[PDB]
């Protein structure tokens, strides 16, 4: 713990360091985009036509 | 039985001849143009290499409900429902296990610097003890 | 186009969104790698530095008994 | 060229021309139901 304490370049963020985590690959399909768009903020598609 | 990156039994089965690694035939003629690599490790690889195994598959069995061009279509709805389910639930999950494997190294390298000084401690220690 | 069009792209599309997913479990087993790596090395690092820790104690025990004598 | 709707609008495209070929599958069994009774 005090080693924490007085640590170098404490970060706790140090996934700077770690290779970036790149966006989502789909620049060459608006499908794919609009997907995640939306699904992140998980609101459902309707199901069909009921 | 399913390819490797695909993880469903493929329908169009194919190993590489180089790998070890049996692909879907589509999804890997891509990744091998979209990378030059094999995905399974990066090994270097070329779309001929593919090998056609080929027993056909035609064992897919319709289900109760998914019998139906209503109900197959309404599967396909939530079935690409959960498959972007699962995808982003697991780049949350990569952003999560990334953010504890980067605490982790930070606490990694402050053990090695405790580590470090410490044992200067009992170096010195010792060679006191000599005297 | 309308239906082996409609599949066509279908099958696209699962194709892009797979190859993203794998990305993902690639990404993720470097991670769990690299988990296996830190989690284990800093118990195995609290285990060098207790090891030290009673070497030094030791070492301080062996000087505490020399000055005892003298 | 496919729908910006990528699944939501897809699917209602999907869907909307199935039933489509699947109502043209009606009109043409009934013409030809309507002709063997003719014939």
């Amino acid at each position: 713990e005090e080693e924490k304490r007085r640590s170098t370049k404490l970060p706790s963020d140090y996934l700077r360091e770690m290779p970036s985590v790149r966006a989502p690959k789909f620049d060459d399909h608006p499908v794919l985009k609009t997907e995640y768009e939306r699904v992140r903020n998980k609101e459902p598609m309707a199901p069909l036509d009921s | 039985m399913f390819c490797s990156i695909s993880g469903t039994v493929p329908e169009q089965g194919v190993v590489s001849t180089k790998s070890g690694h049996l692909f879907e035939k589509s999804l890997i003629e891509k990744y091998v143009r979209e990378t030059g690599k094999c995905p399974v490790t990066g090994e270097p690889l070329s779309t001929e290499d593919l090998l056609p195994l080929k027993v056909n598959k035609t064992v897919k069995p319709r289900t109760a409900p998914a019998t139906s061009i209503p109900g197959l279509l309404s599967l396909f709805h939530d079935e690409w429902d959960a498959n972007m389910l699962e995808l982003h639930n697991t780049r949350t999950q990569l952003h999560q296990t990334r953010q504890e494997l980067s605490h982790a190294l930070y606490q990694h390298d402050a053990a090695t610097r405790v580590i470090a000084r410490l044992l200067k401690e009992r170096d010195e220690a010792r060679a006191a003890l000599a005297d």
